[PDB]
């Protein structure tokens, strides 16, 4: 079956630089390729079709190229209105298999994320549920993770991780991590720790607290 | 993020075998393939072979047909390589790299840690270093250099310091060669002739393998 | 069998110039070529594949070209982070034979090397071994040699030569040359000479000494 | 048989301009062409091979082109170290027939040549030989000639003409012309004339003398 | 570094043979090939032939089939060329160049020293030079030139000086031609008319082959 994917997973390019994105196909279409611009909460539209001609409303900054099974899209230069994702299209045979997608970001100065961990309230204790959360905000770049060691032991699975898209004001990201736990686990355990491993810190930043302190 | 972690180097007796394994992470193992590359001394690269774990099928170089043996484990997502009948010239550097999608073409983006192998019939020997200093009674020119010859040490490498690490500017680190199964290296530092021979100077070397340190006066 | 080599052996290009490197193949692949960046003590990574498309993390300064059996890699311009060696790749048939490799350097003003020769100590005389060494440091360019004339006679073989890679501070090279000799040779011989033949000197610089002086 | 020639005979290009040189072949090689740099008293070296790729030590100022039976070499720009001649190469079949060669010069302001004619000495008169010479120096461009009219009659053959290559200091040429004549001709003839016809003079400059004056 | 060193020129009697050999260094001899190129006067280039020492097989130009003979020695890493039945027009310049890898294509990067050959039936003769100076009693114009004709000398070349090398500015060196088996050259210098004829001037020539120097007054 016809199949194709893009490379790489995601890019970060500021305003005024050149964007090189490619999507490789297994078989050879020889002709048709399309690129779509899809923002958050809106529908895509046509940009460049047949790897060469560009649709209406598209400026001269978007130019396609490539032949055979190797195609590319050259963006010179990037503008602040180009934020979104890109896809690829193949007319070779039915059914059509679209692209995997690639996310764009804006390069800027690195920032150290703030981290804090909070104990649960007293109203949850009588409701039967209990949870501990770890707040992380104002970081860069995209690559970071979080883990939970309760008295020096990993908790998997049951660790939920939510991510936030690009912010319009300071151009950063945010997340949240909540650990689900039952009533029996909260009584026999004391220390609750969450760590933030970021590329700008040589050691994971640790926030901790205790029940009796 | 794709990351391939290798093991550590090993010491193999010539004629025995060796177990080389490197785990894979950051992607799906069984859909892609695996390859191996040997870097011979001083500078060369050669393609050992590859394994695609859908069958499993493999292809090797014509010279490695009777030596290299490859196997894979899809449970721990690792790739293994076996080498037998090691000789004196078989010491080299190996890489762990992931290939294309059911293809051996499409040149590999990521590579291994570079874990090497050491195969020799010689045992560990403590380093023998001797002071070398002027002279015939005169020092020419205004900038005079010193040095100490480190020879008779196994294996590579040894750590050398100058004046307990007080002067890090003029320190030069010289590699070694291979002759008579041993290693011989040296180092060179430059000091002004105004302080010579008023200020003391020394050559200190430390061998981590045999835990032997030698202090001497130049 | 498929076989290919590069040309020339080594190059020297400063920051901000154009690098022209080529690797010729005996047969014709028609398609695939790759270039790898390998520094000292680190593993290579992919730069430009299929002689055209470039991998991630590679800037626009690296561009490939060529067709048939003649290929090339154009680097405009060079930056201080590009130091290392280059290789070539062939997907035509198994087994794959890689490239020979080419070393890069930085062009600068020529420098005259310092040379000195030292007599052995008195502790080696009773240990059974004896050696004489000749120190050479702070030179440029890469092409230089050394020979040993003992009372006007060449000593071969048994002259070891070690080389040093590019230095980060002053951007120069270094070497060492040690002559291995037995106890009988040291007693009947007096003058020990080593010479440094460099392109910036019309005559070999000679350092000599004597046992009785 | 395979045969080829260049065009034109010679060129003159100063420092900083574009050089267009071509060598046409009778049959079609489709592939290989080479250019060689040969100065005075030195051996050629390889510059651009296969009409495209350039050898080591050659800057980016030399670029080849052409296809089929029409080839060319574009030099932009010219530098003061490029003085010499160019050749062409054909790998199509054995034996190989090389190029005819083309000489390069430097364009500058025109200069009027100085001309003088001298009578022979009295020592030659008793030795049996006699000769008259005509000195020409410091001229430009390359195209000039000289003839001998003795009492209004041409002397051919036996007029020797020697030429001088490009001068390093003032960038000009020089020549010498000696007329060979026997003892009987010198006695019955009086006026000995040589003329210099140059493009910067509308009439040939004439230097003359007499035996009885 | 690839370096090919040739021999020195020789004097050959027409009808005899000549031995031309040039050693090779800086690379491996037997894997590559060898070629020869003749530069005829005044300016032309021609491909003599080539030898690839794996068999050994060779190919020559159609005109050199009955003249040029090539042989190689792989012990000393040198290449030899033999030429027989030399004629008057056979004087030219030969080059030693290394070809491609089992190929005669891929134009050669490096060339020979340019050792030439001299074949003639004429012996060495001392140079005969005569002074040439004004004049009819007047010197025109304000810049007057002098010169001395050097003729009847063998072989090329002779060394000429002006005023014991005091004035190197106006000295001009004129090549020679070939007629009647001899050589005739000249030289020209320019001196201001203010010092003429107040200051002395002379023409000195030296012939290294016959060790004959002639001094004269202009």
């Amino acid at each position: 079956d016809i199949q194709m994917t893009q490379s790489p997973a995601s890019l970060s390019v500021s305003v005024g630089e050149t964007v090189t994105i490619t999507c490789r196909a297994s078989e050879n279409i020889y002709s048709n390729l399309a690129w779509y611009q899809q923002k958050q909460g809106k529908s895509p539209q046509l940009l460049v079709y047949a790897a060469t001609n560009l649709a209406d409303g598209v400026p001269s900054r978007f130019s396609g190229s490539g032949s055979g099974t190797q195609y590319s899209l050259k963006i010179n230069s990037l503008q602040s209105e180009d934020f979104g994702t890109y896809y690829c299209q193949q007319f070779w045979d039915t059914p059509f298999t679209f692209g995997s997608g690639t996310k764009l970001a804006i390069k800027r100065a690195d920032a150290a994320p703030t981290v804090s961990i909070f104990p649960p309230s007293s109203e949850q204790l009588t409701s039967g549920g209990a949870s501990v959360v770890c707040f992380l905000n104002n970081f860069y770049p995209k690559d970071i993770n979080v883990k939970w060691k309760i008295d020096g032991s990993e908790r998997q699975n049951g660790v939920l991780n939510s991510w936030t898209d690009q912010d319009s004001k300071d151009s950063t990201y945010s997340m949240s991590s909540t650990l689900t736990l039952t009533k029996d686990e909260y009584e026999r355990h004391n220390s609750y720790t969450c760590e933030a491993t970021h590329k700008t810190s040589t050691s994971p930043i640790v926030k901790s607290f205790n029940r009796n302190e | 993020e794709v990351q391939l972690q290798q093991s550590g180097p090993e010491l193999v007796k010539p004629g025995a075998s060796v177990k080389m394994s490197c785990k894979t992470s950051g992607y799906t193992f069984t859909e892609n393939t695996m390859h191996w590359v040997r870097q011979s001394h001083g500078k060369s690269l050669e393609w050992i072979g590859g394994i695609y774990p859908k069958n499993d099928d493999t292809k090797y170089n014509q010279k490695f047909k009777g030596k290299a043996t490859l196997t894979v484990d899809k449970s721990s997502s690792t790739a293994c390589m076996e080498l037998r009948s090691l000789t004196s010239e078989d010491s080299a550097v190996y890489y762990c790299a992931r290939g294309d999608y059911e293809n051996y073409f499409y040149a590999m983006d990521y590579w291994g840690q570079g874990t090497s192998v050491t195969v020799s019939s010689a045992k560990t020997t403590p380093p023998s270093v001797y002071p070398l200093a002027p002279g015939c009674g005169d020092t020419t020119g205004s900038s005079v250099t010193l040095g100490c010859l480190v020879k008779g040490y196994f294996p590579e490498s040894v750590t050398v310091t100058w004046n307990s690490g007080s002067l890090s500017s003029s320190v030069h680190t010289f590699p070694a060669l291979l002759q008579s199964g041993l290693y011989t290296m040296s180092s060179s530092v430059t000091v002004p002739s105004s302080t010579w021979p008023s200020q003391t100077v020394t050559c200190s070397v430390a061998h981590p393998a045999s835990s032997t340190t030698v202090d001497k006066k130049l």
